[PDB]
């Protein structure tokens, strides 16, 4: 996260860390949606251009963290995966359209003051909060500058941008399964996600029922916090039926 | 940079 | 897990559950043309 600040303890209890077993490294961000399912970006697991294709056996999920490198004994929980499900129409060949994946944990995790799931939006919440000008929050342990890694979880609040502005800031073909966010060069406010933050959550707090909903997943950007560029996020609500389907077809 | 994690998770 | 979440989803132990606010959530609510 570029121009974000350190998170407070327990600020994003749904934040997950995809960790590689060997070499031991931070792979991506992710989110806890129930006691057995984690949501992340499909490019974090499968990206043929860079010969990236991870499997169950190659990853670990660390939940309840704050510090990026320390094993927070008695605070974090580490789980193994039972299954990984990538959206069948994930388009890695062109624009990372439908950049979403679900991971089923080997065993359910127990909640705590540091571990709690986030809510997935319903048509009405999506409709009222996903409007240009409304701010959302992104969290992650990713880089601090384009080219600078934090010790703790960072947070930045960003505005959703109008779709034409998003389409006119890039040469990539944007689809309805994406939305972009960030400040305009003109707003003298900065902030953005960056390498290492992929897969993490873009969340909003409902003023109707005070709950936090995950509206997007960090998907892609061109550099980090560049002026005139914005970050793109998977549109969770547009892919919710796929989510529901794998969950009640394969578990809960 | 990452601190070692306990062996029963590998 | 699904529709609008899970059941107790989105309510944080250390904040909502104790009626405590984090330092920048106001920024967000203030952008939905103000909340409350
Ligand atoms: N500027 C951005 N929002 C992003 C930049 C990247 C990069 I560079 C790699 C992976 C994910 C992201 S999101
Ligand atoms: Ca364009
Ligand atoms: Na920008």
């Amino acid at each position: 996260i570029v121009e974000g600040s350190d998170a407070e303890i327990g600020m994003s209890p749904w934040q997950v860390m995809l960790f590689r077993k060997s070499p031991q490294e931070l792979l991506c961000g992710a989110s806890l949606i129930s006691d057995r399912w984690v949501l992340t970006a499909a490019h974090c697991l499968l990206y043929p251009p860079w010969d990236k294709n991870f499997t169950e056996n190659d990853l670990l999920v660390r939940i309840g963290k704050h510090s990026r490198t320390r094993y927070e004994r008695n605070i974090e929980k580490i789980s193994m995966l039972e299954k990984i499900y990538i959206h069948p129409r994930y388009n890695w060949r062109e624009n990372l359209d439908r950049d979403i994946a679900l991971m089923k944990l080997k065993k359910p995790v127990a909640f705590s003051d540091y571990i709690h799931p986030v809510c997935l939006p319903d048509r009405e919440t999506a409709a009222s909060l996903l409007q240009a000008g409304y701010k959302g929050r992104v969290t992650g342990w990713g880089n601090l500058k384009e080219t600078g890694q934090p010790s703790v979880l960072q947070v930045v609040n960003l505005p959703i941008v109008e779709r034409p502005v998003c389409k006119d800031s890039t040469r990539i073909r944007i689809t309805d399964n994406m939305f972009c966010a960030g400040y305009k060069p003109d707003e003298g406010k900065r902030g953005d996600a960056c390498e290492g933050d992929s897969g993490g959550p873009f969340v909003m707090k409902s003023p109707f029922n005070n709950r936090w909903y995950q509206m997007g997943i960090v998907s892609w950007g061109e550099g980090c916090d560049r002026d005139g560029k914005y970050g793109f996020y998977t549109h969770v609500f547009r892919l919710k039926k796929w989510i529901q389907k794998v969950i009640d077809q394969f578990g809960e | 940079d990452f601190e070692e994690i306990p062996e029963e998770y590998l | 897990t699904f529709g609008s979440g899970e059941a107790d989803c989105g309510l944080r132990p250390l904040f909502e559950k104790k009626s405590l606010e984090d330092k920048t959530e106001r920024e967000l609510l203030e952008s939905y043309i103000d909340g409350r």
